[PDB]
C-alpha cells in the first residue's frame, strides 16, 4: 500500500573534503612578490557574494581539526619558497646536510587577501554566534560561497595584521587542564604598534602606546578569572628559554627580518606613555616551511617603515599563583585564529521517501 | 624540531626539552 | 667575464711629489674594490675597500674613487719607504668568483 | 553559471517536509538565472569551473534516466516500501522530522534501495 | 686581531696532495671568514677560493675546480686547505688570510669579500734536485 | 547557434519541416588565443541556455519532444481569425508581434492545465 | 568510457547490456612561469575543445532517442510493430548466433534504412 | 475546438541592448594616443570574418532612435579624457556660478585616428542593411548577420565630416522627418572631393578645396533637394546664421592643433530652375563638446603641419518660410557625425519558443 | 526477434578529418624549415596522454592509409615559402614568376601530426607487420611518433631503424612492377663533402656496406628457396634523376652516383662518386623544372644516414635482380608513418532479440 | 549648453538662439 | 599701451590685512595678464603670482599658498590684492606689472611668462607704530 | 611524369619509360 | 634656483659689460632680465633670451641657451650704472623664481 517515491532538489548535506582553488583579486601588472604569485595560481574575485541564511538549524563545528588549514599551511610555503631566495640554504635529512646558492635579489613584500573558494557541488558553512568557545553545536549557520580575505602572515608571539571579535575578548583552546596546548587569546580593538628603522646602525626601536595597552591588557586577565577559580593571582612573564626565534616577536617587513626583545610586555601582577623595544635585523634565521637555516643580504639602505595591530596572543601554561608565559613558535595554528568559523560539506540532492502512487 | 638535539640545549639551562616548531622550546 | 686591466703599466716618480694609479673594469662592479701593498717578500696590506673608505692605521695621503668601470688612486706625497707593488681586486659577483688584478711596479727616478 | 541552483537547493533545510517539496516545485523554476590581454590566461582557469558543473548536473539527470521518470521532480514509481527499513507511522514522518535528519534513518540502506530501482524498469514494459 | 701562522716551508713531487694548516689565535673564532691566495714569483695574486666558518659552505675558482678541497674545524680552529694533482708548474707561495664578519653566534653577518689579516705566506716547490 | 536562423523568412509550415529536419608574424599566435576563447564563451553558454528550456518544457508536461501539443483551449481574444491564412502566407517573425503581449498569460494556464494530471492520475 | 562501450563485444547481449547498464553511473572516469603564457593556453584551448564537444554529441543523442519515444532509457521498446521482411532470420536463434558482430556487417549499409523506418512508425500516437 | 501547442526552435528576435567591446588593430609600440589607447582597452581584429546572408526576410530598421551610437558616444570621450589634457580646464556646474577650475601639465602630443570596429558579445547577433536606397526609417528588404562591424574612424568635426565613408548610386538626404525647420539634414557623396590645409613655415594658415569639383558636387545634391519640392523656388547657400564661435565655421584636430578655416566662400551659389582658399586661423580657446566648459591648450608647434582627408557629408538647416528657400550651413551635435556611420546596424536577441493553435488533444 | 536500441557500445567507424601539426619550431632563426613550423603549425603538446588496448584485432592496410596526404600537402608548402627557385618554370606555356632568389640557410626539423577533437590515433605495436594483415595489438594516443622529411630519391635517409630483420614490404608480391620498400635494422653513417668546377666526391662507410647487405640475403632467401643464386643489377636505365640519388644538403642539391656499391653475389675505404651540383632540376612538387641561381662559393658538408632502399626485380622466366629505384615521393612516408590509422568514435549501435 | 545665456546674446543681436550642442547657435 | 597706476602707500599693524589697486588704462581690459611683486629694501625682487583675466584662473607661490588672495573685476578695469596673517616682515614697496597677451577676446592666448609694463611701486609698514 | 616525352627518352636508350611519381624512369 | 656671476661687478668706463646668470637645469628659452635704478621702477630689456625689447639701443644683446645665459653689452655708457636682476619662467603650473642681482660701478 505505500510505495518508494523519489525526488530531486532536497535539502540534504554531508561533511567531505576537497581541494578548493584560491581566489583573489590581482593585478598582474606589478612586480611585488606577492601580485606575482596571487595572479598566476588564482582566480579573479567573485564580483557580487552569494550567502543564505538558514534557521532552526544546528551544527557542531570544530576548529582543532579543519582541513582547509592544512591546505593554506601548504599553498602559501609555496608563496613564500617562490618569493623570498635566499643566497644559501641549508636543510639536513638526516646529519647529511646539502647546501645550495642561487640568485639573491632585493623584492618588495606586503601580505594581500586571499579567499577561499568552493569548487560546484560543495558548499561553506559559518558560524555566526559570538560565543564561539571552539566546539560544540552552533545555533546560528548561514550558507556561502568562499569567504572574506585572510592576509596570510607570519609571526611568532603575537599575531599581528588579523581580524577580532566585537563583543568581548575571548579565549579559546584545545584543552585546558593539559599544561602543553597553546591557547589563542582576541582583543576587541588593535593596540596599534608604530616599529621601524632610522636612517644608522643596522637597529629598530619599537614604539607601542601605553595606557592602551595595559587598558586592553586588563579585560584580558578578567576573562581568565572566569575559566579559573576566580582566584590564586595570576602574573604576566617574560619567555623561558630555547632557540631566540620563540623568545622574542619576529616577524617580516619590507623585506626584512625583525627581532624585538619584548621582554618588557608582559611583567605586570593583578591582585584582585610611549614604550619602545630594541629589535633587530639578523641575516641567518630558522626556517620554518623545513628544518634547516637560511641566509640573506645585508639590508637596504633608506628607512624602513611598517605599522601593525597586535590582535592577538599565544599563551603557555606552568604546571598557586600560575603566571603566563608567552611561547608558541609553531607556526600552524595562527591561521585556526581566522579560520575557525568555517566547515566544507557535500551536497546530495537525491532521496526517496514512502508514499501512495501509480 | 631536532628533539634530541633540542634536549641537549636546554638540559645545559636545568631544564627540559619540547618539539614545537621545526622550532626547538625549552620547557 | 669581468676582467680588470692595469693602468699606467709602470709609474717611475720621484719623491716629494704625487702619484696616481687606476685600474680598469669590464662591466658596472658600482662599489666593490680595494687596493693591496705589496711589499719585497712580506705579506701585503690592505688600505681601501668600498673604494671611498680607509683601514686602520693609515696615513690620510691616501685616497681612492671612480665608480662605473674605472677607478682611480692617488698619492700625494711619497716617502723613501712607500715603493712597492699595487692591486686593485673586486668581489661585486654572487656566487663567489673575485677576480685579482695585475699590478704596477713603483721604484725611484 | 549553473553552480549557484545547489545552493539554492539546499537554502530551505531545516523545514516540513511538505513545504519543502512545495517549494521545490516552485523554486526549481524560478531559479532560472595588458588589460584584456589579462583575459586570456583568466579565461581558461574561469572556463574550466564553468563547464564542471554542466557536467556534474547531466551525471545526475543520467539516474533519473534509469529510473524510469527523467525530466519530472516529483517521482513516484512501483516497488512497495517494505517494512523493515525503519518503519513508522506516516504522519510521524511528514510532520516531524527534517530532511537531514531523516537522511540519517536510511543512509545504510539508500544502496539496497539504489539497486532495486533498477529491475523494475526493465520489468515493467514485459 | 688574530693571528695566522701559516704553515712551513715544503717541497713535493708531481701528482701529489698537500694539506696546509693556518693556526689561528687571539679571539673568537667562527666570528670570522677566511681566504687562501696564491702568488707565482713576479707574477700578481690569484684569489683561489672562499670558506665560511659558521656555515662550512666554501666555493672555489671555475679554472682551479675538483682538486682542491678547504676545510676547518671548530675545535682545534685551524683552517684545512687541500690540493690534489699537483705539478711542477703550478708550485707558487700560498696564503692565509681572514677578515671579520660580525656577531655571528647571535644570528648576524655582513659577508665582506676582502681580506684584512694576512699570514706571512707558504713555499711549496715541486723538484727533482 | 547563428545559423538556425538560415530558414527565418520561409512561412510556417516549411518551418515545421526544416525544425524537424534541423532535429535530424608573432600576433599569428595571439591572434587565434583571443578569437578561440571567444568562441568556448559562446557554445558553452548555448548549452545552458538549453539546460533552462528542456527543464521549462519539463512543466508543462512535455520535455524532450520538439512538437508537443496538449489541452488548452485558445481564447477568442488573441487575434481568432482564418486558419487558413495563419499557417500559410505568414513568417514567424510577424507571428510573433501580433501574440506578443498574451504570452505571459498562456504560460500561466500551461501550469494549471498540467496539474490535473498532476493529482488526478492517482484519483 | 567507449573503450567498455566497446569492450564488451564478442559475448552475447547478456554481457555487454549488463555492463553498459552500470557503467551509465560509472561514467564518473606548478611553477608557473611568465614563458609559457603561450604554450599551456593554446595547449589549454584543445582540452576545452574537447570536453564541451562530448556534451554536445551526447545531448544531441538524447534529443535523437526523444523522437523515437523513449529518451533517456538506455535499452528502450515502445509501442510500435516491427516488420517480418526485414531479411528474415529464424525466430528462435536470434539471440544467440545472431549478433550485432554478425548484423553490422550485414547491416553496415542497413543503418539509414533502419534509423528512417522507426521514426516514420512512430506517428500512429501522433495523430491525435 | 482549437487548442494550443508550443514548438521549440522558432526563429524569432526580440531587440536588446548590451554593452559591446573593441576591436582595433594596434601597434603596441608605437606611442600616439590613439594607438596607445586602443591598445589598453580593446583586442585584436577577427582573422577570419564569417558573413552569412538571409532570404525572404524583411525588416524595420531605425537611425533616429539607435541604441549603439550611446555606446561609441561614450568610449570617444573617454579617449579624449585621457589624452587631451589641457592647461586650464574651466568646468561651470552653476546649476551665480561656482566655476571650479583644475590646472594640469599639459605636453604636446601626436594625434591621428585609427578605424574601430565594434563586435557583438556572447549571445547576440548584428543586423546589416545591404540595400542601397535606405532613405533613413523603413523597411530594409536586404538583411544579412555580422559579427564585427565596418571600419569606424573616430573623427570629430563641425559643418563638414571629414574621412566619411561614401554611399554608391546617388547623394542621398536623410532627415528626422523634413519640413520642420528644426532638424539636421544629413548628406553622402558618392566622390571625395579631396581637401589641403596646412599651416607653412603669425598663427593663420590657408584651406585649399579644388575648385570646379565643389560646383560639380553642388550640382548633384542641388538636385535631390528639389526632388521634394515643386521644380521651383530656387535653392542657394548663404553664409552661417551667426552664434557661438565654433559653430559658424568650420573646426577639427590636426596633428594637435584646432584649425578654424572660414568656409564663407562655398556657400554663395544660387541655382535657378582652379582652386579656392580658405583663411584657417587657429585658436587656443575652445568651449569642449564633451560637456560645458573651455580649455586653455599650450600654443602651436614650431615647424611645418599638414592634413588632408576627403570631404563626405554635410550638415544644413532650413528657415521657415512660407518662394524659394535657402540652406545655411551649422551642425554641432556631435551625436550626427556617427548617425551617418552607423545607420545601417541592429542588435538583436534569439529566442526560440514558439506557441501555435492547432488541433491536438494530448490524453 | 525483434529490434532494440541501445547507447554506449563501444564501436568505431574509420573515417577521415583535417587534422592537425605539432612542430617543435624555434621562430627566432631564420631558416626554412625552422620558420615554416612556427607560422603554420603548433608546439609540442607537453605531457601526451596515451590508452593501451586489450583483445582487439585491428585490421590495417599500408597501402590504404589517408594520414598521408596531410604530409603531402603540408610538406608542399614548406617546399613552395622555402627554396623559391629563381625560374619558377611550370609547364601548363611554361608561365614563371621569377622572383628575388637569394641564398638562404636549410635544415629540417621532426614534425608531429596530431588529431583534432573528436578522433583517436591507433598503433600497430607488433614488429611483425608484414604490410597488412590483422594486426592483433594496438594502442591509443593522441599524436604520431618522431618523423622527420627526407625528400630524395634511391635512397631513403634518416628514418628510424628497424629491430629485428629487413621485413620487405610489396603490393602483394611479384609483380614486377611495384616499388618495394625495405628497412634496415642498424646505422651506417654518411659523409660526402665538398673540398677547400661544379663537382664533389660523395663516400660511403665502406666494408660496411658489405656487412649489411649479406644480411638481407638471408632475408630475401626468406621469402625464396635459397637456391639458384640471385645478385644486385645496376639501375638499368631511364632519366637522369632515376638512375641516381639526387637531394638537397645545405641549400644545394646534389647528384651522386653511387654504382660502386653493387658488384656482388652471394652464393650459398670508400667510393667516390660523380656526385655533381647542377642548376637544372625537374621538380617533384609537379610537374615542370625550376632554373635556380648560381652554385654557393664555400664549403657545405652533408652526412645523411640511408635507413631504407628500394628494389625491383626483371620480368624474364633462374637468377634475380635487385636493381635501385623506386622515386615516387609518397614512398617516403610509407615507410615511416606505415602504422597508423585514424577512426571515429561513435557509440550507438542497435541489435535484434 | 547654458541655454539662457544663449538667449541673451542672440537677442542682444536680432535673432532667435536654440540649443544645438554645449554648443550655442543663434537662429 | 596701457597706463598703470599703483594705490597710495599704506601704515598698517600685524594681525589685519591688505588691500591695493593698480588702475589700469589705455587699452582693453580683458587682453592682459597681471602679476603683482614686492622687493623689501636692499633685497632681491619676489614673485607672487599671476592671474590670467580672461579665465578668472589665478596662481600663488609655494611659500604663500592659502594665505594671499589676487582678484579684479572687468566691469571697472581695475586689479586688487590682499594677503592674510600679517607679520613684521612684510614691511616692503609692491609693484604692479602686466604683459600683452593678443586679441583673446576671439580665443587666441599666448599665455606669456614675463612683464612688459609696470606702475610706480607701492610701500607698505607693518609693525607695532 | 610528362610520360609521352618520358616515353620518347627511354626507347632511344632501348626502353620503355613510365612515371616514377613526377619523374621520368626508364625501364 | 639662479646662480648669478659675479656679485657685482666693478668696471671703468668706456669697456664693455658681460654679465652672468646661471640655473639649476633646462630654462631652454624663458630668461628675462630687469634693469632698475633705485628709486625708480624696473624696466625689460630682454626676453626669450635672444630678443631685444622695445625702444631699446642695439648694444643690449645677450645669448646663451640650456642653464648658461651671459648679457653682453660692448660699451658701457652713462645710464649703466644700476641693478640687473635675471628671472626665468619656464616651468608649469607656474612657480617663478628670481636669483639675486648684480651691480655695476665705477
Ligand atoms: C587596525 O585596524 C583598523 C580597523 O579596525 C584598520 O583601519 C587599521 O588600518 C589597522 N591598522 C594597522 C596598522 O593594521
Ligand atoms: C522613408 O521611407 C518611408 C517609407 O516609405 C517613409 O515613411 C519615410 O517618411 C521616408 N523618409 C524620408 C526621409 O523620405
Ligand atoms: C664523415 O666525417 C666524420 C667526422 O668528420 C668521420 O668520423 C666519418 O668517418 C666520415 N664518414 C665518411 C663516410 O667519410
Amino acid at each position: 500500500n505505500l510505495w518508494v517515491t523519489v525526488y530531486y532538489g532536497v535539502p540534504v548535506w554531508k561533511d567531505a573534503e576537497t581541494t578548493l582553488f584560491c581566489a583573489s583579486d590581482a593585478k598582474a601588472y606589478e612586480t611585488e612578490k606577492h601580485n606575482v604569485w596571487a595572479t598566476h595560481a588564482c582566480v579573479p574575485t567573485d564580483p557580487n557574494p552569494q550567502e543564505i541564511h538558514l534557521e532552526n538549524v544546528t551544527e557542531e563545528f570544530n576548529m582543532w581539526k579543519n582541513n582547509m588549514v592544512e591546505q593554506m599551511h601548504t599553498d602559501i610555503i609555496s608563496l613564500w619558497d617562490q618569493s623570498l631566495k635566499p643566497c644559501v640554504k641549508l636543510t639536513p635529512l638526516c646529519c647529511n646536510t646539502s647546501a645550495i646558492t642561487q640568485a639573491c635579489p632585493k623584492v618588495s613584500f606586503e601580505p594581500i587577501p586571499i579567499h577561499y573558494c568552493a569548487p560546484a557541488g560543495f558548499a561553506i558553512l559559518k558560524c555566526k554566534d559570538k560565543k564561539f568557545n571552539g566546539t560544540g553545536p552552533c545555533p546560528s549557520v548561514s550558507t556561502v560561497q568562499c569567504t572574506h580575505g585572510i592576509k596570510p602572515v607570519v609571526s611568532t608571539q603575537l599575531l599581528l595584521n588579523g581580524s577580532l571579535a566585537e563583543e568581548e575578548v575571548m579565549i579559546r583552546s584545545e584543552n585546558i587542564t593539559n599544561n602543553a596546548k597553546n591557547i589563542l587569546v582576541q582583543f576587541n580593538t588593535p593596540v596599534q604598534i608604530n616599529c621601524t628603522r632610522p636612517n644608522d646602525i643596522r637597529q629598530a626601536h619599537c614604539n607601542v602606546s601605553k595606557a592602551t595597552w595595559n587598558e586592553t591588557l586588563g579585560k584580558v586577565v578578567k576573562q581568565l578569572r572566569k575559566h579559573f577559580g576566580n582566584n590564586t593571582i595570576i602574573r604576566f612573564a617574560n619567555s623561558s628559554g630555547g632557540d631566540l626565534e620563540v623568545t622574542t616577536h619576529s616577524f617580516n617587513c619590507g623585506g626584512e627580518f625583525f627581532y624585538c626583545n619584548t621582554s618588557g610586555l608582559f611583567n605586570s601582577t593583578w591582585i584582585s606613555d610611549s614604550i619602545t623595544l630594541p629589535c633587530r635585523i639578523k641575516q641567518i634565521i630558522n626556517m620554518w616551511q623545513r628544518i634547516g637555516q637560511a641566509m640573506y643580504a645585508p639590508p637596504i639602505q633608506g628607512v624602513i617603515r611598517c605599522v601593525s595591530n597586535i590582535t592577538g596572543l599565544i599563551l603557555t601554561r606552568d604546571g598557586t599563583t600560575e603566571t603566563f608565559r608567552p611561547g608558541g613558535g609553531d607556526m600552524r595554528d595562527n591561521w585556526r585564529s581566522e579560520l575557525y568559523k568555517y566547515k566544507v560539506v557535500k551536497i546530495e540532492p537525491l532521496g526517496v521517501a514512502p508514499t501512495r502512487c501509480k | 624540531x631536532n628533539l634530541h638535539f633540542c634536549q641537549l640545549r636546554c638540559k645545559s639551562l636545568g631544564l627540559l626539552g619540547r618539539c614545537a616548531x621545526t622550532y626547538c622550546a625549552c620547557v | 667575464d669581468i676582467v680588470m686591466t692595469q693602468s699606467p703599466a709602470t709609474l717611475s716618480v720621484s719623491p716629494g711629489e704625487r702619484a696616481t694609479l687606476s685600474c680598469r673594469a669590464s662591466e658596472s662592479v658600482s662599489s666593490d674594490l680595494a687596493w693591496y701593498q705589496q711589499k719585497p717578500g712580506q705579506a701585503p696590506r690592505l688600505l681601501i675597500y668600498g673604494a671611498s673608505t680607509r683601514a686602520t692605521g693609515v696615513p690620510a695621503r691616501f685616497s681612492g674613487s671612480g665608480s662605473g668601470a674605472e677607478f682611480t688612486l692617488t698619492i700625494s706625497s711619497l716617502q723613501s719607504e712607500d715603493f712597492a707593488v699595487y692591486y686593485c681586486q673586486q668581489y661585486n659577483n654572487w656566487p663567489p668568483r673575485y677576480t685579482f688584478g695585475q699590478g704596477t711596479r713603483l721604484e725611484i727616478k | 553559471g549553473i553552480g549557484a541552483v545547489f545552493l539554492g537547493f539546499l537554502g530551505a533545510a531545516g523545514s516540513t517536509m511538505g513545504a519543502a517539496s512545495m517549494t521545490l516545485t516552485v523554486q526549481a523554476r524560478n531559479l532560472l538565472s595588458q588589460h584584456l590581454l589579462k583575459l586570456t590566461v583568466w579565461g581558461i582557469k574561469q572556463l574550466q569551473a564553468r563547464v564542471l558543473a554542466v557536467e556534474r548536473y547531466l551525471r545526475d539527470q543520467q539516474l533519473l534516466g534509469i529510473w524510469g521518470c527523467s525530466g519530472k521532480l516529483i517521482c513516484c514509481t512501483n516497488v512497495p516500501w517494505n517494512s523493515s527499513w525503519s518503519n513508522r507511522n506516516l504522519s510521524e514522518i511528514w510532520d516531524n522530522m527534517t530532511w537531514l535528519q531523516w537522511d540519517k534513518e536510511i543512509s545504510n540502506y539508500t544502496q539496497i534501495i539504489y539497486g532495486l530501482l533498477e529491475e523494475s524498469q526493465n520489468q515493467q514494459e514485459k | 686581531e688574530v693571528q695566522l701562522v701559516e704553515s712551513g716551508a715544503e717541497v713535493k713531487k708531481p701528482g701529489s696532495s698537500v694539506k696546509v694548516s693556518c693556526k689561528a689565535s687571539g679571539d673568537t673564532f667562527i666570528r670570522y671568514s677566511f681566504t687562501w691566495v696564491r702568488q707565482a714569483p713576479g707574477q700578481g695574486l690569484e684569489w683561489m677560493g672562499r670558506i665560511i666558518t659558521i656555515l662550512d659552505v666554501a666555493h672555489y675558482a671555475p679554472h682551479l675546480q675538483g682538486r682542491v678541497t678547504i676545510t676547518a674545524d671548530k675545535s682545534t680552529s685551524t683552517v684545512y686547505l687541500e690540493l690534489r694533482n699537483l705539478r711542477s708548474d703550478d708550485t707558487a707561495v700560498y696564503f692565509c688570510a681572514g677578515v671579520y664578519e660580525g656577531e655571528a653566534d647571535e644570528g648576524e653577518y655582513d659577508n665582506n669579500g676582502f681580506l684584512k689579516h694576512w699570514g706571512q705566506g707558504t713555499l711549496v716547490t715541486v723538484s727533482s734536485a
